């Protein structure tokens, strides 16, 4: 009985450690609403998710009696949904508020924390209506307190509602909150919220392929640049996706880079994973020789493999082989949602091998290309290096004589200038940086 | 205008310099010098020059009227 | 320094039997003539794959290393139990011996522990030198990468900081992490031409071998430029090709420049190398690497070479040239083109301007992407 | 209140932007103080 | 901080070896197939006749 | 302080800072020397005398 005693004692103990936490998260929310500062707010919800992993029935309610001193529908909704484990021997001295914080009311702040709080708790105990319920709650009481600091909480609040809806399989039904709350947030100017409903918006189409009505929406929704850092590597992410399946190439290789860059490098894996399967993909496409040293990721390797082998199958020309392992090991290809795309570059390695051939050679001809990427046809080959020089990426020309090539030249007028050109942003962004510092230096 | 002002401030002359040998940095914005003719006197060094050539027994050169560090 | 040096021959002659198949015969010859000797039962677990599972020695082997590690240990533990010796004292040397019993005779568990124990005990500079390199060889004895990694790190960190004309000493094996690596390119060689042998023939197997590894190493390196006057000067590097000859025959085909020996002395050497345990670069960097900056420098100063010619001056198979100009410009380097329907080589040497200019707007290109990292890392 | 509340946040971003914009030119003004003395 | 498990993160199973356990940066052409270049030159030889 | 060096002014020569020393480090070694260590441990044959 000792060594159970012990281990009760120690979880116990954490748990008292996690009420700690929360306790300092109240205290974080009395030191804002003192201050008028939402940065410090951003730094708790920054730290909620660390300790989000383990928490326990009895010591949410321990801290939901505790922080409810003043009777409140808060404290009234939560002692039916929440649900503590039987009677403990381990109790904490509960008396936050007395007199004067008793008789204040509570802080709307702190009673959309307490919401989402909640929702988190039921999603990790794997709940579901008891979620969407302090959920609906939580949006009725954002919307019905209008005060600046409360939109950005909301953003968040909002996000992990339609996350949690997702589950629910209600993302279809949460798009009317989504398209009200950025109504609202359009009335407020609420960036983050903004973002944030964008993001469940682009994820719902996702899951449900609604891919026309979502590049229609993004064609025509401006997002903020200021936004968080996660919202805006997931609305690149999308937009970057949703590009390389309208073939928006160019467009969709610097967003995933962008997307794949603005990530935290030390967490998103399974962003990660999706971002690496991207650019396989899409670069094959391309032709763009997939990033050699992105193999080395130490959580993709038996995903990338078979990507390896693509790459060896669009370099040589072949078909058979990459055909087997598509039918071995495609089935992931087709959860990601490459797989007719998987096909596409199938059918496009014969171009990606022109390209490369005709960077290689001069004045190659036609049965040579032909025999080399297994077109065994004059006219098929013929065909081919008509359709490149008309998509215009690569210069081989054709000569119906016998397939003349023209060469390169020597360096024009903007041949040295194109990369000044391309490349005198410098400036804006030094300019961009310096205006950052100007809205960063203040004193006190 | 104050990017003109301190583009204008910054011409420090220090065409006729003359030359007469440090002694050594005692501090910043203070220090002591020994002219050619001698006469060992303390001055004042300018922010313009400092360590990166500012050796401790080193002949240096001079402003012609005013013997300071240049 | 000796020790660990005839378990390194062991070691590639256990490579040699294992990875090319062609060696089965002679491989199981040398690998019996020096396993039966050097008391190899706990160096065994590995030879096992090969041959037998135990070669018919049993009894009497283990016996010879129970005994031997059995009087060892009964040292140790008189050392360090009827006498205090603490730090500076002969408990140093103890554990010393210690090592070399578990090293030498046993498994590399045992010696590994031993170093470990007497090098968190002792720090002294050359008792700390000493166990350095004792670890440096047991890694690169039995190729733990990642223990030949953390000795050449702490080494070139702090370890030879304190302490010199011994860094002369344990350079030649410091930079064989580069030289069993892919690296072997830059930084081998200019740490590695350093004629200045700890010993007369040791550590890596010979003087002779080491200069075998100097040759592979400046070949990876460069093609032909002051090399003369970098390596061929050399007089030590003379006389050690007169003592090899073949050696000194690929090394003046290269230099000369005539490929019709050069390519049948490029194969002997590939060749040479499959039997060497530093065959890291199988595919990249045998012959491939130094073909493409032998071709480099034959089409330089060439603009339309043809390719029938340049076949007969470069061995035979007008088609294998042509197959290997065609793959070679496909991996990037061969700054030409092939005009198939004529037959020709047209070069494309950009000015150095030109050139120059390329790898400019490459950097520019490498630091757009750290610069807008970087704005990644700001503004969140 | 709520266009009061727009306003009071263009005042916010003057004041934010007008923080480092005064600071800049005391800064400015000490170097130049210092280069004359 | 969270792991941003939300996006598919399907680890890689296999957890049996690191082909390229080491240092060795590998390159597009470093991993064709063939029989080196020692026997190619000897089959190069051959069917010139010596 | 006595025996250190001072900073003057240029015609009425009055004081401006009390430098530190610049008579010791010039002429600090003319036939004299300070304490050195040569501690009697490296003294040896000698200890019946000293």
């Amino acid at each position: 009985k000792t060594a159970a005693a012990a281990a009760e004692h120690s979880q116990r103990e954490l748990d008292t450690v996690t009420l700690e936490d929360i306790k300092e998260h109240v205290k974080q929310l009395e030191k804002a609403v003192s201050g008028k500062e939402p940065r410090f707010v951003l730094r708790a919800l920054r730290m909620l998710p660390s300790t989000s992993r383990r928490l326990n029935h009895y010591v949410l309610y321990k801290a939901v009696q505790g922080f409810f001193t003043s009777n409140n529908a808060t404290r009234d909704f939560l002692l039916p949904f929440l649900e503590e484990p039987m009677d403990t021997e381990a109790d904490l001295q509960f008396r936050p508020r007395t007199g004067k914080a008793a008789s204040t009311p509570l802080l709307p702040e702190v009673e959309a924390y307490l919401q989402l709080l909640v929702v988190i708790f039921m999603m990790n105990s794997k709940r579901y209506k008891e979620a969407q319920k302090i959920s609906d709650d939580l949006m009725q009481k954002i919307s019905t307190q209008n005060r600046r600091a409360l939109d950005l909480v909301a953003a968040k609040c909002y996000y992990y509602h339609a996350r949690v809806y997702e589950f629910l399989d209600k993302l279809d039904v949460v798009r009317s909150f989504l398209h009200a709350r950025l109504r609202t947030a359009t009335l407020r100017h609420d960036a983050d919220g903004q973002a944030t409903l964008l993001n469940l918006l682009l994820r719902n189409y996702l899951h449900y392929s609604l891919y026309d009505q979502a590049e229609k929406l993004v064609s025509k929704s401006v997002f903020p640049e200021q936004a968080n850092n996660n919202e805006w590597a997931r609305y690149l992410y999308y937009t970057g996706r949703i590009k390389a399946i309208q073939l928006e190439y160019s467009e969709a290789r610097r967003t995933m880079t962008n997307a794949l860059r603005k990530a935290p490098q030390h967490t998103a894996v399974g962003f990660k994973q999706t971002v690496h399967k991207l650019l396989i993909v899409v670069e094959l496409l391309l032709g763009e020789i997939p990033d050699r040293l992105q193999f080395r990721q130490p959580s993709l390797k038996r995903s990338l493999m078979p990507y390896f082998l693509l790459t060896q199958a669009v370099r040589t020309g072949n078909l058979a082989k990459f055909n087997q392992v598509l039918d071995q090991f495609g089935e992931k290809f087709q959860a990601d949602g490459t797989y007719t795309l998987i096909i596409r570059l199938r059918h496009n390695v014969i171009k990606t091998g022109v390209r490369m051939i005709s960077l290689s050679y001069s004045r190659i001809s036609l049965a040579d290309i032909a025999q080399k990427l297994q077109l065994d046809s004059p006219e098929d080959a013929e065909f081919i290096v008509a359709k490149a020089i008309r998509d215009g990426v690569i210069e081989a020309s054709i000569n119906h004589e016998k397939g003349y090539v023209q060469s390169k030249e020597m360096i024009d007028i903007y041949s040295t200038r194109e990369p000044q050109l391309a490349f005198h942003q410098r400036i804006s962004f030094c300019l961009d940086i310096h205006n950052m510092s100007v809205k960063a230096m203040r004193f006190p | 205008e104050f990017l003109h002002a301190q583009e204008e401030v910054k011409r420090i002359q220090s065409i006729p310099l003359v030359i007469g040998q440090f002694l050594e940095a005692v501090d910043q914005n203070t220090a002591i010098v020994g002219s050619t003719t001698g006469s060992n006197y303390y001055v004042r060094i300018l922010s313009t020059i400092d360590r990166e050539l500012l050796k401790p027994n080193a002949s240096v050169a001079l402003h012609k009227h005013s013997n300071a560090l240049v | 320094g000796l020790p660990k040096n005839p378990d390194l021959r062991i070691a590639q002659l256990r490579f040699l039997l294992s990875l090319p198949e062609h060696r089965g015969d002679a491989a199981v010859r040398d690998e019996l003539m020096a396993a039966v000797r050097d008391n190899n039962m706990a160096p065994y677990y590995e030879a096992l794959c090969k041959s037998l599972d135990w070669q018919i020695d049993v009894d009497l082997l283990n016996k010879m290393k129970k005994a031997n590690e059995d009087e060892l240990k009964r040292l140790d533990e008189e050392l360090e139990d009827a006498e205090k010796n603490l730090g500076e004292s002969e408990i140093r040397d103890a554990m010393m011996a210690k090592a070399e019993y578990l090293c030498r005779i046993g498994d590399k568990e045992g010696a590994l522990t031993a170093f470990r124990k007497t090098y968190d005990k002792t720090v002294a500079l050359g008792h700390r030198l000493d166990i350095v390199f004792y670890l440096l060889r047991i890694g690169l004895f039995y190729m733990d990468n990642d223990l030949i990694t953390r000795n050449t790190e702490k080494a070139k960190s702090l370890i030879e900081e304190g302490g010199d004309w011994d860094r002369r000493n344990r350079l030649k094996v410091y930079q064989g992490l580069y030289c069993v690596a892919i690296r072997d390119f830059k930084q081998a060689a200019e740490l590695f031409l350093d004629t200045v042998s700890t010993f007369t023939s040791y550590e890596l197997m010979d003087y002779k071998t080491f200069v075998t590894y100097t040759v592979y190493v400046s070949m990876i390196a460069l093609e032909r430029p002051d090399l003369r006057e970098k390596v061929i000067k050399g007089a030590e590097i003379l006389e050690v090709l007169h003592s090899l000859p073949a050696v000194r025959q690929y090394l003046f085909s290269l230099y000369e420049c005539r490929y019709s020996v050069f390519f049948q002395s490029l194969a002997v050497v590939e060749q040479e190398m499959k039997k060497d345990w530093l065959f890291a670069p199988h595919y990249r960097y045998y012959v491939r690497e130094m073909r493409i900056h032998a071709y480099s420098q034959l089409l330089e100063s060439y603009r339309s070479l043809t390719l029938g010619y340049m076949a007969e001056a470069f061995g035979v198979g007008v088609e294998f040239i042509d197959q290997e100009l065609s793959r070679f410009i496909a991996a990037g380097r061969l700054h030409c083109k092939i005009d198939k329907v004529n037959e020709i080589v047209e070069t494309n040497r950009p000015d150095s301007k030109n050139w120059q200019y390329q790898e400019t707007i490459k950097k520019g290109d490498l630091l757009l992407n750290r610069v807008q990292k970087l704005s990644r890392v700001i503004n969140m | 209140q709520y266009y009061l509340s727009k306003i009071e946040e263009l005042q916010l971003i003057v004041n934010d932007k007008s923080q480092n914009l005064r600071r800049l030119q005391a800064q400015r003004n000490e170097l130049n103080a210092k280069v004359r003395l | 901080d969270d792991e941003f498990e939300e996006f598919p993160a399907e680890d890689w199973a296999g957890l049996d070896e690191d082909e390229d356990a080491h240092v060795w940066e590998d390159n597009w052409d470093d991993d064709n197939v063939e029989d080196d270049f020692s026997n190619q030159l000897r089959a190069e030889l051959e069917k010139h006749g010596y | 302080t006595p025996n250190c060096r001072v900073a003057l002014r240029n015609d009425s020569y009055t004081l401006h800072k009390i430098l530190p020393n610049k008579v010791d480090p010039l002429v600090s070694l003319m036939m004299v020397e300070k304490v050195p260590d040569s501690t009697y441990e490296m003294i040896g044959g000698l200890d019946k005398q000293i």
